[PDB]
């Protein structure tokens, strides 16, 4: 329930940025907000797992 | 949503300190040093999520966020974790001296490279990193070695403490490198909300495990 | 490690698809394959967890 | 990207098919029901997969794409994973009868609100759904119950089976619901990825789990 309440916060949180950036109009601005948001959900799984270990 | 980012990570550092300073109300004559230096560890640190969401210590370099009081936070308090690290273990002034000097080359070499423009800043990651490794085979080798000459309660905590340490800390290199201060992948955002969760993780959660076994020890 | 490939091979997938609307040049079309990236990693999150319980 | 996530499916499934019939050859006259069941649920399912890797039974309604094959496949061998849990638990015809009534509401249903343009296809989500809960009611109750009365080997395995059964299932309705059958929050792409994975696991890795446990049943 943490781990999946905490990554349900960060998805939100990286949401809010690809949301933000597609309010600009710029595709290059959302592709940037996306690829954090990738990378860093990738991040917190290994952050997750780790604690759990 | 940065300063409200700083915020939660200033309210999380508050929460422990209060935590750990209570917890160590009572503490014996022998168990002092533990809570006083958990209460130093989140205590630095919540003054620099402070600082940071008040607006202070941000820079901007080269098209890129850096923020001055994270790193400024870990020299200061990386080196308080270690000590923690080595009292249990059991470690005299020159194993501390070796194990200090290590960490702190590690917080150094970050906070330089995020400074730096430039490819340069690699090559300072690069001194970390190196630093770091050599921290690791201290935690691991020697002063497990020297941990295990204490009590089987106090080598069961330092090993639960060093690796929830070794596992986290190696985290966080890869997050400077795809953050800002390296290639710039994750956001300021992304990054700093990354950093919220370990730094909270690395010494709240890393007290309250210390906290959790302090019935434990006495017992013994 | 299992899991931590998958996310990557998943995450890899994922952003394969917001490279590709990026280069439309639409705001819109990065935005959509962004949140379905999103919400993926958070699934397969829960797949993963139920998996190991 | 689709028809390669179609052909890993098509090849995972096989190489599981093949597997389970391998594991099956020197099976004795209790044991082989269950591999031959096995060999169905992932055959069809290859069989789907490769359908849909040559780009058969798509299905561009309203907006959206959406596959029969898969639906097919679930309506077909969702039923017979049912009967393999069935028969560890020891159900009679009756029983069986009730719980493959239940599986078939619910595939029929999100078969059909997913070839379903408006609203609607939520009421037929939901027929769904209400089935969905009936089914787990009878997986952890009364064929639980039923399964108690069986080896404590058989026990464990139809426990160990039924819970990644119950747990993993649950998530294809909120798959269905954030995909392209319902508010299309999730890419055609990532719809089948996530597909290929929870099929794959609730088929071939369901059947590994019950050839792992082959060798203590028969030693009971
Ligand atoms: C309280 C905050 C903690 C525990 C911070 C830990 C930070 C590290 C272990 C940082 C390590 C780094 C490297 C190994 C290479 C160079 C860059 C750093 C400073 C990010
Ligand atoms: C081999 C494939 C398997 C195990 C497929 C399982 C599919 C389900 C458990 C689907 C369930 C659904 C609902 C509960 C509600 C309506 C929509 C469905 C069909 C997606
Ligand atoms: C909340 C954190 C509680 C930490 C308790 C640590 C207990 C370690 O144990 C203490 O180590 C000291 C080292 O000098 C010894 O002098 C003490 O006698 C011994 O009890
Ligand atoms: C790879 C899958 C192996 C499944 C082995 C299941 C063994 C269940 O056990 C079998 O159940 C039958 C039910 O009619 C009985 O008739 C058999 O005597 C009994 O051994």
């Amino acid at each position: 329930i943490f781990v999946g309440a905490l990554t349900v916060l960060f998805g939100a949180i990286a949401y809010g940025e690809v949301t933000a950036a597609a309010a600009t109009g710029d595709a290059a601005a959302v592709q940037e907000a996306a690829v954090s948001a990738i990378l860093g959900l990738i991040i917190l799984l290994g952050i997750n797992l780790g604690l759990v270990a | 949503g940065l300063t409200t980012l700083f915020w939660l990570g200033a309210i999380g550092m508050l929460v422990g300190t209060l935590a750990f300073a209570w917890a160590g109300r009572d503490a014996g004559s022998g168990e002092r040093r533990y809570y006083v230096t958990l209460v130093g560890i989140s205590g630095i640190a919540a003054v620099a999520y402070v600082v940071m969401a008040l607006g202070v210590g941000w820079v901007p370099v080269a098209e890129r966020t850096v923020f001055a009081p994270r790193y400024i936070d870990w020299i200061l308090t990386t080196p308080l974790i270690v000590y923690f690290l080595g009292l249990l273990a059991g470690l005299d002034s020159r194993e501390f001296g070796i194990v200090i000097t290590l960490n702190t080359v590690v917080m150094l070499a970050g906070f330089a490279g995020a400074m730096v423009p430039g490819i340069e800043r690699y090559a300072l990651f690069g001194m970390g990193a190196v630093a770091f490794l050599g921290l690791v085979y201290y935690l691991v080798g020697p002063m497990t070695e020297s941990a295990s000459q204490r009590s089987s309660g106090i080598k069961s905590l330092y090993v639960r403490l060093r690796n929830l340490t070794v596992i986290l800390w190696a985290i966080y290199p890869f997050i400077w490198l795809l953050g800002p201060p390296g290639v710039a992948l994750l956001t300021p955002t992304v990054d700093v909300a990354l950093i919220v969760y370990l730094d909270l993780v690395t010494k709240v959660g890393f007290g309250f495990i210390a906290l959790d076994a302090a019935a434990t020890l006495r017992a013994e």
